[PDB]
């Protein structure tokens, strides 16, 4: 029952986000939106490759991979 | 940003700072500098290489 | 205008109801084309008339 | 859709968003007609209401 | 009676609100003046020693 | 058609036209033309075939 | 404050667009008084007319019940004659005058105004049509509600006056005029004697008024390409938009009239509980719910049409030659019309 | 209902399309063409495939 | 389990709906198996028999008014009947249909706010769309105001320029051939107030 009534819950309160953003809250994007962003290893760390919430504590980079 | 103390337990980025903080305004139908003239789309008939290319869309 | 041979070819109004020019063969022979394609429906409209 | 055959007809491209000075007229009424149907579309959702009002079998 | 400040300043304007004032410095950018902008950076850093 | 001495401002010529132009309603396309100018003209024989 | 509530006035910092002249713009000759007085003006005109021509009718109605109609136009002249020569018309013309000014100085001259008020400021495309008309939608009805009650007290007048006027000699309040019952009525009977269950009064001022404003300024407008486009009177074309508006007016306000003849002066069924329950807006309702739409317009052009359409397209003609119906369109390129002049030539 | 919805959307999408075309100089999206061609795509797809298609299908 | 303030008769301030005088569905049976309509006479033609009898005329016209019988109103639901009726025991109630036709699910009618929602959703979706979102942007739908002289900048407002332009040589000739128009406004003292013929709002102030 844990799973479900996340399932279910989870769903109904992102479906409930989805209309209400797309239909409401388009005017100023940047109040009702972040903006993310992952890129590969190989390439250098992504500008908006941070962790969303601390971006006044953090700043968040990795050395590259091949 | 000039006081970090209400900065610092702030959950959200710092476009704050940019969204709309100057009154400077320029109404003139040329001077549009759009996002990118490539943010664009081809019609409902998606044509190419207009459609297929980031270099146009 | 070149010179005074006005070489614009088009003086559409604004309001304009057909074509743009009819200095060109192309579009003379459309135009006569369309109006005698009107003109060949009389029996026909006249039927739906009375019906 | 009168309005935009005679547009037609005059030589006006689809996609365009800025048009000659010679078609503003027959697209203003075009435009009109559109406003026009978004009357109509405003009374069918009142007759459904008005539907509702009524409750006869 | 602290606050949030910038949650209160998201609040005050709710996005495309016209109060961009002279009476106001900090209202806006162009209506910051240039005396409080020169007289905020007069001091200096100290110089670190590097003793280590 | 001769090419006078202008006794006026050329420049403020410019400038009205660009401010306040008189236009109507049955303007034809040949006086007023806003989105079909260009600084070129591409020239071609008539009565006579160009691939 | 000054009560539980505060007005809290604000001040905002400047904005400007690309184009200035198809929004609202108040036209200089929006004042109270000019529209008033414009708007008096054309009622009082109309409504004179309108109130001989009902009174020429009905008399003629009245000479026509005791002596047989005309045959060829030498009799219909001699009819006529007659018609003029009758002690009944020459009161009846009389009377139906003081109502005609009592209802242009106050019913049609605040429609008038009230329209010219809240609709003089939407401007029309320079050479084009005013695309956006459903703004003008709200407005107009608000007019319309604005001043649906206005005839309501002159009417009830009127009919008092008759009513007292056809009744014994000692239950007879002896009104030498209509303004004398005017003025009379409300310190007898009181201000509600005048204002009770006048809904079929007060709807049928709605439709009346929003059916021909918004009809005859939308026609006038959208039918222009009769007269700029191909080239037409343009005064046939008037005319005939204003004969279009004012019959659509009496078709969507003659169903309201009905009521009464529904309500009490129906036979009633003894012994049965009354329809409509003698509230003229249930019988509205019932009206606009039944299915035949031919039972409630009988009696279209005998009761209504004569009564109402004259005056409504004098009120039309007047207005629009007084010029409540004119509106503003400026050039959306040149001059005041642009802030962005760089691209009106390129 | 969700084709009322659907409808909605896409009337509201060819009203900025008629707003725009109403008289030349880019009345509404005032010299983003781009922003215009990306509401004439939308108002296309939604209208074929989001609104008369759901409703009889 | 009587109460007189639900009766239509005792209690005077429930208000009767004149459209539904005959017809209570509240007593509505489903399936509905009530039988309304049956042969109707002596209204225009009488029952009797009149064919061969000279000494009668039948006159339809002289039709005696009667009950206006309304049109049928729809069945209004029952929520506690209808949930209990519909309620499932799952886990303990077996998967099947029952014999009786009475177990079909009949539709009722309900409230009508919510209609009156769905009357107004053309209105409400444009308004949502345009104003709340601030579509196309936040100056398109305001009361269009000038900008005030040389507002923001002479580079883009040259209204005194323009003023001096107007009032020169070059500038009179020019009006004077008919090809431009007379200038729409004036600077008085530092303001620009434009003419009433202009046809434009005059500049909103520099707070
Ligand atoms: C809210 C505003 C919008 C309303 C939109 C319409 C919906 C409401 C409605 O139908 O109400 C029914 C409501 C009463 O319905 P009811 O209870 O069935 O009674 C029917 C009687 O015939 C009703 O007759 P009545 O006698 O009960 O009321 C007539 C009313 C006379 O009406 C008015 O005075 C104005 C009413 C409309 C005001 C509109 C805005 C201004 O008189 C009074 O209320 C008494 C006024 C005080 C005495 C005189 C004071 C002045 C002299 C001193 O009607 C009115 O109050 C009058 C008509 C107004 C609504 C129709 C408007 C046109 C159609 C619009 C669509
Ligand atoms: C701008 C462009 C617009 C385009 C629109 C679309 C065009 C095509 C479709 C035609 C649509 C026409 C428009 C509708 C007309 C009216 C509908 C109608 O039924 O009218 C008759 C109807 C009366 O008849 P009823 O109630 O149905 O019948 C019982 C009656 O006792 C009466 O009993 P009855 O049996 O004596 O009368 C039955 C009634 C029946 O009514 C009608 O029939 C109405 C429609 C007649 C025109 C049909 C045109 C068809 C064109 C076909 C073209 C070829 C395809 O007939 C008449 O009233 C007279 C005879 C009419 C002709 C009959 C035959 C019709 C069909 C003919 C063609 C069929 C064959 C085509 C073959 C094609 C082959 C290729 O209503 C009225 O007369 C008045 C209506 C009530 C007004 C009250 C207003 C109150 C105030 C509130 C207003 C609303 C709120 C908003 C206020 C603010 C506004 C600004
Ligand atoms: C949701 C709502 C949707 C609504 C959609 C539109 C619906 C329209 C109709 C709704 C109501 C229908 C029921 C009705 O009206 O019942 C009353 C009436 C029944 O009342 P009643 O109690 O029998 O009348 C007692 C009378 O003793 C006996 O009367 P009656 O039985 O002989 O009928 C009289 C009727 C008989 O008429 C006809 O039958 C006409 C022929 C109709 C043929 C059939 C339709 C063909 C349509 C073809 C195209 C569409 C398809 O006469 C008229 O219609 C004449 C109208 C004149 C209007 C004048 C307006 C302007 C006033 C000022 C004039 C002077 C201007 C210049 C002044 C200069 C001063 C310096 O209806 C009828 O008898 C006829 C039924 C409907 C016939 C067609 C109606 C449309 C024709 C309009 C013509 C006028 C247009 C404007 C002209 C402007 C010129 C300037
Ligand atoms: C971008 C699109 C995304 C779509 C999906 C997103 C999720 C849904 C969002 C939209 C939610 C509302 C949708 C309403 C229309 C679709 C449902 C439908 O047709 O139900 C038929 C059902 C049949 O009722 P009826 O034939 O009048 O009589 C049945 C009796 O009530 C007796 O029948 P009963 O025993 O079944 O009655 C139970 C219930 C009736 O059950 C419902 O009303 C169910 C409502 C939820 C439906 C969930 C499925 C998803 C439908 C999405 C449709 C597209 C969106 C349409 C609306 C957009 C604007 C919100 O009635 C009541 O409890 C009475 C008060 C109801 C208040 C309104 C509903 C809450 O209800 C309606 O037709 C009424 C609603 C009509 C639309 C206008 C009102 C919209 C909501 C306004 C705000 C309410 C707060
Ligand atoms: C302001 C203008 C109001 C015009 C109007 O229709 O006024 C009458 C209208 C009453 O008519 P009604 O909606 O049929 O209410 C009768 C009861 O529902 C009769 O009770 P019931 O047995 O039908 O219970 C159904 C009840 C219960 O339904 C619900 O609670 C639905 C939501 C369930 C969530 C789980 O639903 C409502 O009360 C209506 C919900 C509308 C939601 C949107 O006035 C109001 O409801 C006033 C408040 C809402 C104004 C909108
Ligand atoms: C479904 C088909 C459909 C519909 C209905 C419409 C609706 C409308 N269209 Fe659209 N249009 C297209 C199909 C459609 N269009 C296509 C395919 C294109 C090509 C796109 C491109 O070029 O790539 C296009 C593009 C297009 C343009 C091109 C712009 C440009 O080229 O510069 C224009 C401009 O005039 C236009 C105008 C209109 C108008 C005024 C309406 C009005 O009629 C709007 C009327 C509104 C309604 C019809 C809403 C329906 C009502 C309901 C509420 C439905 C719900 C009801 C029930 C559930 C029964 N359309
Ligand atoms: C939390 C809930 C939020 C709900 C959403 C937000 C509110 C929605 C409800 C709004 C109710 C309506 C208020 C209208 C007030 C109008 C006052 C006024 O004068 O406005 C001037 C405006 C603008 O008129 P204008 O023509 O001068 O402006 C055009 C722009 N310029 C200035 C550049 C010329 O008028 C309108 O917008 C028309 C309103 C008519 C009534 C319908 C309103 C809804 C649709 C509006 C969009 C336009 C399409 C209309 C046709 C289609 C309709 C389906």
């Amino acid at each position: 029952l844990s799973f479900v009534y996340l399932s279910y819950r989870l769903a109904w309160v992102l479906f409930a986000y989805v209309l209400i953003y797309n239909h409401f809250l388009l005017g100023d994007i940047g109040k009702t939106f972040n903006v993310g962003e992952w890129d590969h290893r190989l390439k250098p760390s992504a500008e908006r490759d941070y962790p969303t919430r601390y971006e006044s504590l953090y700043i968040l980079d990795r050395t590259q991979k091949w | 940003l000039m006081m970090w103390k209400t900065m610092i337990n702030y959950p959200e980025s710092f476009w704050y700072a940019a969204s709309r903080v100057v009154q400077s305004r320029r109404k003139k139908v040329f001077v549009t500098k759009c996002s990118a003239r490539t943010l664009t789309t081809a019609g409902w008939t998606f044509i190419t290489p207009f459609s297929s290319n980031i270099k146009y869309t | 205008m070149w010179g005074n041979l006005w070489t614009e070819a088009s003086y559409q109004l604004n309001f304009n109801i057909g074509f743009s020019s009819l200095r060109s063969d192309v579009l003379i022979h459309l135009a006569q084309w369309q109006y005698w394609w009107w003109f060949w429906f009389a029996l026909i409209w006249s039927f739906y008339y009375f019906i | 859709f009168v309005p935009l055959f005679y547009l037609g007809f005059s030589g006006m491209p689809r996609r365009i968003h800025d048009y000659p000075v010679v078609f503003m007229g027959w697209h203003s009424m075009s435009t009109t007609g559109h406003f026009i149907t978004l009357v109509g579309i405003i009374f069918f959702f009142l007759m459904m209401f008005d539907s509702h009002i009524e409750r006869r079998a | 009676q602290e606050r949030e400040w910038i949650f209160e300043q998201e609040r005050q304007n709710p996005g495309y609100g016209e109060y961009f004032f002279k009476d106001v410095p900090l209202s806006a950018e162009e209506h910051f003046n240039d005396l409080a902008r020169g007289e905020m950076a007069k001091k200096k850093f100290e110089k670190p020693n590097h003793e280590f | 058609k001769l090419l006078k001495q202008s006794i006026y401002d050329q420049t403020t010529q410019y400038k009205l036209i660009k401010k306040n132009k008189k236009r109507g309603e049955l303007i034809p396309v040949t006086l007023a033309r806003r989105i079909l100018r260009t600084k070129k003209t591409l020239v071609l024989p008539a009565h006579v075939n160009i691939t | 404050m000054f009560f539980e509530l505060e007005d809290i006035k604000r001040r905002h910092s400047l904005y400007w667009d690309i184009y200035n002249v198809q929004g609202w713009v108040r036209r200089p000759d929006s004042t109270l008084y000019n529209n008033v007085k414009r708007g008096v003006t054309a009622g009082v005109v109309a409504s004179l007319v309108q109130e001989n021509i009902t009174a020429l009718v009905e008399n003629c109605k009245l000479l026509a019940t005791k002596y047989e109609k005309p045959q060829n136009l030498r009799q219909a002249a001699t009819f006529m004659k007659e018609v003029f020569k009758l002690e009944n018309y020459r009161k009846a013309v009389w009377n139906r005058s003081q109502y005609a000014l009592c209802i242009g100085t106050f019913d049609i001259g605040a429609r008038l105004a009230t329209f010219r008020w809240l609709n003089n400021g939407w401007q029309r495309v320079f050479a084009g049509f005013e695309f956006n008309f459903v703004r003008k939608i709200p407005t107009t009805m608000l007019a319309a509600l604005f001043t649906a009650p206005f005839s309501v007290p002159f009417e009830l007048a009127r009919m008092a006056y008759y009513g007292d006027k056809t009744f014994p000699k000692e239950l007879q309040r002896g009104y030498s005029s209509y303004l004398s019952a005017l003025a009379r009525i409300p310190f007898e009977e009181g201000p509600y004697f005048l204002f009770k269950n006048s809904f079929p009064l007060i709807i049928r001022n709605f439709f009346q008024t929003f059916t021909l404003f918004y009809t005859y300024d939308f026609l006038k407008d959208k039918a222009s390409f009769a007269w700029r486009v191909g080239e037409q009177n343009e005064y046939a074309c008037k005319m005939i938009i204003a004969g279009i508006s004012t019959y659509l007016a009496a078709v969507f306000s003659y169903p309201w009239m009905v009521t009464r003849e529904m309500v009490d002066f129906w036979p009633k069924v003894p012994g049965a509980p009354c329809t409509f329950n003698g509230n003229y807006r249930k019988a509205a309702v019932w009206i606009w719910y039944h299915e035949f739409s031919g039972n409630y317009f009988a009696g279209f052009f005998t009761k209504y049409f004569w009564k109402a359409s004259p005056g409504m397209f004098l009120t039309l003609m007047l207005a629009d030659k007084v010029g409540l119906f004119d509106q503003t369109t400026v050039d959306n390129f040149g001059g005041a019309g642009n802030n962005s002049w760089e691209d009106t030539f390129v | 209902y969700f084709s009322m919805v659907t409808g909605l959307s896409g009337a509201a999408l060819a009203t900025m399309i008629r707003l725009e075309l109403a008289h030349p100089g880019s009345p509404f999206f005032k010299g983003d063409s781009l922003r215009y061609l990306q509401v004439v795509t939308a108002h296309g797809l939604i209208m074929v495939f989001f609104v008369v298609v759901p409703i009889l299908f | 389990e009587y109460d007189w303030r639900d009766d239509p008769k005792v209690n005077k301030d429930i208000e009767e709906d004149i459209r539904d005088r005959g017809w209570h569905p509240e007593t509505y049976d489903f399936p509905y198996t009530k039988k309304h309509d049956d042969w109707v006479f002596d209204v225009t033609m009488p029952s009797q028999n009149y064919q061969t009898d000279l000494t009668v005329n039948i006159h339809p016209e002289n039709k005696k008014m009667h009950v206006m019988k309304q049109v049928m109103r729809q069945s209004y639901w029952d929520a506690e009947h209808d949930m209990a009726h519909e309620y499932d025991y799952e886990s303990e109630d077996l998967d099947f249909q029952c014999e009786s036709f009475k177990s079909q699910h009949f539709r009722k009618k309900g409230p009508i706010s919510q209609y009156l929602i769905l009357g107004l959703l053309p209105i409400l979706y444009f308004g949502t769309e345009f104003f709340y979102n601030h579509y196309p942007d936040e100056d398109y739908w305001r009361v269009a105001h000038p900008p005030p002289l040389d507002y923001p900048d002479t580079d883009d407002t040259d209204d005194t320029e323009t003023f001096k332009d107007y009032k020169s040589f070059t500038g009179r000739r020019m009006v004077d051939t008919g090809i431009v128009d007379p200038l729409w406004y004036d600077i008085r003292e530092g303001k620009k107030v434009y003419y009433d013929w202009a046809g434009v709002n005059q500049p909103m102030e520099d707070i």
